[PDB]
């Protein structure tokens, strides 16, 4: 276990964040729950220059 | 209270 696991729940996930193609979630609610934290990462390229 | 994140992609083989 390492790639197959909900970033929010903490058990298992079958969906993947099409935005960064890195996040995983089992339900629309799961992605929103961690969204607050995940969104800081999602999109790649940290907000620094311009 | 946050924007709307991109859509989710379900994978399965
Ligand atoms: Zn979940
Ligand atoms: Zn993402």
């Amino acid at each position: 276990d390492s790639s197959e696991s909900c970033w929010n729940c903490g058990r298992k996930a079958s969906e993947t964040c099409s935005g960064c193609n890195t996040a995983r979630y089992c339900g629309s609610f799961c992605q929103h729950k961690d969204w607050e934290k995940h969104h800081h990462i999602c999109g790649q390229t940290l907000q620094a220059q311009q | 209270t946050i924007s709307n994140p991109p859509p989710l992609i379900s994978s399965a083989k």
